[PDB]
């Protein structure tokens, strides 16, 4: 039964970086992206 | 290349499936459809006059009684004018600030590569193709995004000798044994040697500085010879 | 953002007068645009305000002790012990920064006040605890020391120079941003801009509901005197004199909110490429960020605009 | 070998090609190592 719902708004996941005191984080990987913007002209 | 290609098949269904974008040109199109039309549905308005067109005002009337009539049309159709070119020029300038920015963003995101953040992507720019769009333009941003990360513990420089040796490029990591010398957007660690650090000062000014080897090839190629050395005159002595 | 208005044609113009409502429709759609271009203004009011803060992917959190190499962030770090969490600047910006009855409703904006301190407070963490990696990615933790020795070698100044001196760059940090809220408010200069946004719009506001009391030629002000003193037939004229005076009035408002509009939405576009660039990354665009070399700077919310504090070196 | 870094081997790189990478401290070695041979070898005979 789809209705209609109203609800507060999200602003994304909450996430708490891991901020050590003499610890990095360092990529052993990647991935290529190839994202778009449309602009009118 | 396979990255690439697989993200430049997607390019085709994530553009015409999720809406968000390509609505902008459209409700460009949309506006100047709509200011047109109101423009033209306001001849059929009266204004306090006796009819909305002027050969019927003309007939039906006397001329010095119709001046009246034609001067009530000529100033709702006057207004209606001033309107719609007033709003027609703060159209305009909005769409050339667009294409301004339009230019900005081909010439230094096309036409090289671009080092400020988020201006060609979300990610680090590579490059970027453009594409022909109706009353627009369209850009590829090739963006470099890092994925797998693993954290290890870091430190701001090493003390071998009683000297502090800075990372000559990227930082310092260990994964729990050994200290390694990695750059800074990717996992690749390196002995800590002499030719990518840097001494300055001792160590008792620098904070969570750690203790390690720095190895020195030019001191261990010394030893070798001298140690072949040392053998070949013992031997020639007894 | 500027303040999101909406307005009625009928209830302003001819409020509760079906006779001169009737002859407002023989002007067309003459206030149709009217609604359309304030419904325009309001939604990228909208627009702008999303498009300033709304730039991480996920809500970014301190941890729990704020440690970060002497640096204290006390002064811009949410305060738990408010009923909306922002900061001790957010706060005072907030305070420091200080009609409806005629058919001029006033919308509220589609964020509120603690969106807007949430979204602040969880770009300042991702710029404290993950350097610029947040703002290409996936956030990637690294000690606050480590990070300015970043930002040093960002500038052409060797890491050296922070690791031996970091006890002094933190003092000096400390004291700058302790003159902020002295120099914020004593001084005038900035933070005219905002106050002159609130001031702009409430005074074109009381402008337009103060055009109701004019003549324009007719015999009285007031639609409903109008009305019983007079015939029909005569008092059309009247009618049409009033309704053509508060038609203008009413287009010369929405003319002068189009223009401010398209003024705030160049000012809020350049809050997004300043944060985009200076709060998510090390810019090396000069005078952008700040006088003297851009170290990396933090977004302030404040009501109808945001305030950045460019830390440089100098 | 001062203004190039080595990575891996030859086998990854799609159009690597051959030649000789000149090496100034292997280069003084080799000379200073013939050189005290050739004073050794005399010495002996
Ligand atoms: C880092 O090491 C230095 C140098 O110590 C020398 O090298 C070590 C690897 C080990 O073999 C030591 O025994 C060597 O002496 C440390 O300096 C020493 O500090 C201790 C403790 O105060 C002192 O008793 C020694 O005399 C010092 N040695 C020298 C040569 O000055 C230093 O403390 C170590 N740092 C940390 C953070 O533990
Ligand atoms: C680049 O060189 C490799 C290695 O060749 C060896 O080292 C050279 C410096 C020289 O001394 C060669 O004679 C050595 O063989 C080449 O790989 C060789 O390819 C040949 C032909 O197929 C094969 O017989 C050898 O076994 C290969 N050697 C090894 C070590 O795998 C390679 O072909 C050269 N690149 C190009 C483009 O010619
Ligand atoms: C972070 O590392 C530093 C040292 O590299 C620590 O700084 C001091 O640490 C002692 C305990 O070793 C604390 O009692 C002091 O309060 C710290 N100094 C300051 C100015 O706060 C620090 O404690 C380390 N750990 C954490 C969790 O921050
Ligand atoms: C980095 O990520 C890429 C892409 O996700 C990985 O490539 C995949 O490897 C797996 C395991 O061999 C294959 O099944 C997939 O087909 C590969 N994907 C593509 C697109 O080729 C790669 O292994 C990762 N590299 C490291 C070092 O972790
Ligand atoms: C960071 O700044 C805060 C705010 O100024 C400092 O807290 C002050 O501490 C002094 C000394 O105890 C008190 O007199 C003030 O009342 C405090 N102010 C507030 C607003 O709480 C704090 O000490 C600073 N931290 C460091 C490490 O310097
Ligand atoms: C970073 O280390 C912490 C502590 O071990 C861990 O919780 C976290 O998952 C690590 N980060 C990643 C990306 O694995
Ligand atoms: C750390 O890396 C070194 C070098 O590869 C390896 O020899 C050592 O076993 C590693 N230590 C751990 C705990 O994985």
């Amino acid at each position: 039964s789809q209705s209609i719902i109203a609800y507060t708004m999200s602003l994304g996941a909450e996430n708490s970086v891991a901020y050590s005191n003499n610890s990095i984080a360092i990529p052993t990987n990647f991935t290529i992206s190839v994202t778009t913007e449309i602009l009118p002209v | 290349a396979n990255q690439f290609n697989s993200a430049i098949g997607k390019i085709q269904d994530s553009l015409f499936s999720t809406a968000s974008a390509l609505g902008k040109l459209q409700d460009v199109v949309n506006h100047n459809a709509q200011a047109l039309n109101t423009l033209v549905k306001q001849l059929s308005s009266k204004f306090g006059a006796i009819s909305s067109v002027l050969n019927d005002i003309l007939s039906r009337l006397d001329p010095p009684e119709a001046e009246v009539q034609i001067d009530r049309l000529i100033t709702g159709r006057l207004q209606s004018l001033q309107t719609y070119v007033t709003q027609q020029l703060i159209r305009a300038a909005e769409i050339r600030a667009s294409a301004n920015l339009a230019a900005t963003k081909m010439s230094e995101c096309v036409l090289g590569q671009s080092k400020r953040v988020d201006f060609c992507g979300k990610g680090y720019h590579l490059m970027s193709f453009p594409q022909s769009a109706p009353h627009g333009v369209v850009f590829l941003h090739v963006t470099y995004v890092p994925a797998q990360e693993k954290n290890f513990t870091t430190a701001p420089a090493i003390c071998h000798d009683g000297k502090a040796h800075f990372p000559r490029e990227g930082v310092f990591v260990s994964n729990g044994t050994h200290w390694f010398l990695t750059q800074r957007n990717f996992y690749e660690p390196q002995i800590i040697t002499t030719d990518n650090t840097f001494v300055s000062g001792n160590c008792d000014v620098v904070i969570g500085i750690v203790n390690n080897t720095v190895y020195d090839p030019l001191q261990l190629e010394l030893d070798s010879f001298k140690e072949e050395l040392d053998k070949y005159f013992k031997n020639h002595t007894s | 953002s500027m303040t999101k208005t909406s307005v009625d044609c009928t209830m302003y113009i001819c409020g509760d007068s079906t006779e001169c409502s009737n002859l407002l429709l023989q002007y067309g759609s003459f206030c149709t645009q009217l609604k359309r271009a304030l419904t325009g203004i309001a939604v990228e009011q909208d627009k702008n305000t999303q498009e300033v803060f709304a730039q991480v992917k996920q809500i970014y959190k301190t941890p729990p002790i704020k440690y970060f190499g002497g640096f204290n962030f006390s002064q811009i770090l949410p305060d738990p012990s408010k009923p909306s969490k922002r900061s001790f600047i957010e706060d005072l910006l907030f305070n420091k920064v200080t009609q409806k009855f005629n058919g001029l409703t006033v919308l509220p904006p589609l964020l509120t006040d603690e969106m807007i301190a949430q979204y602040t407070s969880a770009l300042l963490a991702g710029t404290i605890t993950s350097g610029w990696t947040f703002g290409a990615g996936a956030a990637l933790q690294i000690p606050f020391a480590m990070q300015m020795a970043y930002r040093f070698n960002g500038i052409g100044v060797t890491q050296n120079v922070l690791y031996e001196n970091q006890k002094l760059i933190a003092n000096q940090f400390n004291s700058a941003i302790g003159k902020i809220q002295d120099s914020l408010f004593s001084t005038a200069s900035a933070l005219g801009k905002l106050q002159d946004v609130v001031n702009h719009n409430a005074q074109a506001l009381n402008t337009l509901v103060k055009q109701l009391s004019s003549k324009f030629g007719a015999i009285s002000s007031v639609l409903n005197d109008i009305l019983s003193r007079l015939d029909p037939p005569e008092a059309e004229v009247q009618i049409d004199r009033l309704i053509t005076g508060r038609l203008q009035s009413l287009q010369t408002y929405v003319t002068q909110q189009l223009i401010r509009a398209a003024e705030i939405r160049a000012s809020a576009n350049l809050a997004a490429t300043k944060m985009s660039e200076c709060v998510l990354g090390q810019s090396k665009r000069v005078d952008f960020c700040g006088k003297g070399y851009h170290l990396m700077s933090f977004p302030q919310s404040a009501p109808h605009g945001v305030v950045f504090l460019h830390v440089t070196y100098v």
